[PDB]
């Protein structure tokens, strides 16, 4: 407590997550649909950039509902939650996937 | 409601 | 007969003065005034192709005597692989011209020249991403030579097509959004239809929480499925003797999707 | 002679109206009334087809003196890789006319001219999925521009298909499943066929749990396999000389599957 | 009863 | 109506003394003293078509009596897929003459023969792109047989169709690039569309902090973004009865972009 420069600033715990959330690259593809580990997902804007990779964040917890990212400008930039079709209801670990 | 949609048609040629 | 007649007319369809139909009106008005060529994007059965249609009727030709017709608004739904004399045809044809067969520069000249005169202002090209990429092209010579703004009009798939040409994504950037429907606006938008759509002899009640759930559980608030499950449930019930929809039969409809 | 004539008959097909066929038929009757556009899916071997060959027979052509003619259910079974021309071409000589040499546009404008006039209200594609991606925007044009039920029929491998187009996912997302049967169902069918398809000069007792039995690890409750087991067993025991299905022969035949 | 595929067909005509 | 009359001029297009279009035409004045062909590249609406019709109005045909008129630079826009044929019509018809039905022979000795004899010095093509490789050939043939600096306009879809053949892309090497506006340079023409092109009842002070921060993010230093971005946001303002481009109204278009 005496030893700290300055008093931390308390993270936004979601921000956390976000960046402990692992991820892997995928391309958008025809009908914005894209792939990943057999599941198929789709979110509000998706198909407007099919034809490129994306790069979207996953937690092992349940892979549902994906947080998917497009890099513009050579910046990340958030797209949407794609969901995992007919399973936005209940979660589903990548174990047993 | 604002139109039957058949009927815009006929109403249009 | 009753039962006959009711099903032929409610099998049928009809336009609602919808928000987003108002919204998009005022928007398209502002784009035609100035001329300005822009986009029209929304998932599927959001009431983009409804609310297009609803705005070249409010901008009916004006006919004059022996003229050709006045037409500030064209719409056209292209087909699929719509190359540029497809494109053409098109307009002369809503233009109330015909085609005489010749070169792809005698339909281009052809449509030009009754573009003018005809005095068109907007030109509506829905489901623009059934255009060839060559046919774009065309598209921005009639935006540009022309004093015509031209309205793209797809699902986000428009945008993958769009994206592809840097000259039609920065000609066609200024864009309107057609979201689905949430909250009040959900629940005024079922109120009216059971108001003005279905017109069935007792009152269906649709606006009730525990009929509203079902309707807001299968709809995902796409206007589309609003329509279409509401008209099936209403013939449904008619066929069955049902003066209303019932809660059942709504269960049973929504339980398809 | 004898066993030419029943085996003659027993490698044939019969249709058996199983309450899957009926529930079929009852709901098509409604999407029909409504023109509303959906899908069939189910399991290979599950009666897809032959449920949808039923209903397209009790909806049969009439005919009118000199009158083209009227068409109620238009049933096409599209070959793989079908493009629009082939779709144009299987449903205009569906309805009574030979195509002429044209373009996609004149079979388009030829289609949609007989669709109308054969008065043309519900339209089955049975293996939708070997429709071409392009091909389901004419698809989606006859069942927008016209009044026509549009039904979609196929297994999962139609769902990845449709899936992939959000315009079409749209569109046809109210389904009608097809199931395996089970149970008392299933011993309900197993009765029917001895009595109804395979009449050898005397009774197999195929309910009979020994046989029930076998018969339910063969067949896994598909239809197809209920059928094509028992009229293949019937031959066989023919052929040996016997009056009727043994369970040795049923046996000799459950063991290649 | 049982509909007999062929009958059915020939019936269609 | 003033409103009316206002919205009329707004609509508009005009010609904005910007440094890239005097940095422009001094480079084509060397081209053409040189004879020298060359390209000019920038991404698209930084403005490259209006720099190049502008060069056209200032080297516009001279007259003399009962001759031909003398012709500096011949401006061409040809459509989608032009073929020599049509690159030949574009040409010969810029210079007044009309084509006669006949051979592509007959075409290529016409154009060449009026392109002598008017003492045409510069070819602009603007979206060269669209030429088909086959069309390259004669281009080139014009530029070597000819005294003409072909000039090649597109955006980098251009650099791509060259770089298929070594002959073009050796004979069009030399290039200017259009680029975005940026710092006082955009600064400076969004004051000077303020003074030269709105010309509001008000003074808007649209290169003002809050004004800049806007703009600059919207328009992304294009030039085309900036005037359509301007001219709509005066039409709102003077439908609302402002007489001044507001703040909220220049934002509510931003968003759009
Ligand atoms: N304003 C409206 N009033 C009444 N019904 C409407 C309205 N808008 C939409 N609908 C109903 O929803 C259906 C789908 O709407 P529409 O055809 O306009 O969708 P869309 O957004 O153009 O779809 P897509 O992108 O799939 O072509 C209509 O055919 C009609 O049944
Ligand atoms: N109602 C029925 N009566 C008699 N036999 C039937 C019946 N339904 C199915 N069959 C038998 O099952 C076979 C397969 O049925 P059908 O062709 O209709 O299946 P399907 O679900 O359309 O299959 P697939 O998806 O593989 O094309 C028939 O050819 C016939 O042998
Ligand atoms: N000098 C200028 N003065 C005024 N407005 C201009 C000027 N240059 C460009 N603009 C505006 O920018 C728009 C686009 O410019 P222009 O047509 O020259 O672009 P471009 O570079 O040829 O584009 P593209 O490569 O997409 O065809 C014009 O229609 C006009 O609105
Ligand atoms: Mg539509
Ligand atoms: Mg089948
Ligand atoms: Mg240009």
């Amino acid at each position: 407590e005496a030893g700290l420069p300055t008093v931390p600033v308390p993270i936004p715990e979601r921000d956390l997550d976000i960046c402990l959330m692992k991820q892997s690259r995928r391309t958008v593809q025809r009908g914005g649909c894209l792939q990943f580990q057999n599941l198929m997902y789709r979110g509000e804007y998706l198909a407007g950039y099919a034809g490129e990779t994306v790069n979207l964040r996953f937690d092992p917890r349940d892979i549902t509902t994906i947080l998917v990212y497009r890099q513009e400008n050579n910046q990340e930039v958030f797209l949407t939650r794609a969901h995992a079709q007919g399973l936005e209801t209940e979660q589903l670990a990548l174990d047993e996937a | 409601e604002v139109w039957d949609y058949e009927q815009l048609r006929e109403e249009y040629g | 007969e009753w039962l006959q007649a009711e099903i032929a007319r409610l099998k049928g369809k009809s336009i609602v003065p919808l928000q987003q139909v108002k919204t998009l009106h005022d928007w398209l008005d502002g784009k035609r005034k100035a001329r300005k060529s822009c986009r029209v994007v929304g998932e599927s059965r959001t009431g983009k192709t409804v609310a297009c249609d609803a705005y070249r009727y409010r901008h009916k030709p004006q006919q004059e005597a022996g003229r050709p017709p006045t037409v500030p608004v064209v719409y056209i739904r292209p087909h699929q692989k719509c190359g540029p004399k497809d494109l053409f045809k098109k307009i002369t044809e809503y233009l109330k011209y015909r085609v005489t067969k010749g070169t792809v520069s005698d339909f281009r000249d052809r449509t030009i020249e009754v573009l003018k005169g005809c005095g068109v202002e907007m030109l509506i090209i829905d489901e623009a991403d059934r255009l060839k990429p060559e046919t774009f092209a065309d598209v921005r010579d009639i935006a540009e030579d022309l004093g015509i703004a031209v309205v793209l009009v797809g699902t986000d798939r428009l945008d993958a097509v769009i994206k592809r040409d840097e000259q039609v994504l920065e000609r066609f950037r200024a864009h309107l959004r057609f979201g689905k429907l949430s909250g009040e606006d959900f629940k005024n938008t079922v109120e009216m239809w059971e108001q003005m759509v279905l017109k069935l002899p007792v009152s269906s009640n649709l606006k009730s929480k525990e009929m509203l759930r079902i309707l807001t559980s299968a709809t995902e608030g796409y206007i589309g499925r609003l329509d279409e499950i509401l008209r099936e449930a209403a013939i449904r019930s008619l066929s069955r003797g049902l003066k209303k929809i019932d809660k059942a039969v709504l269960q049973e409809v929504a339980k398809e999707y």
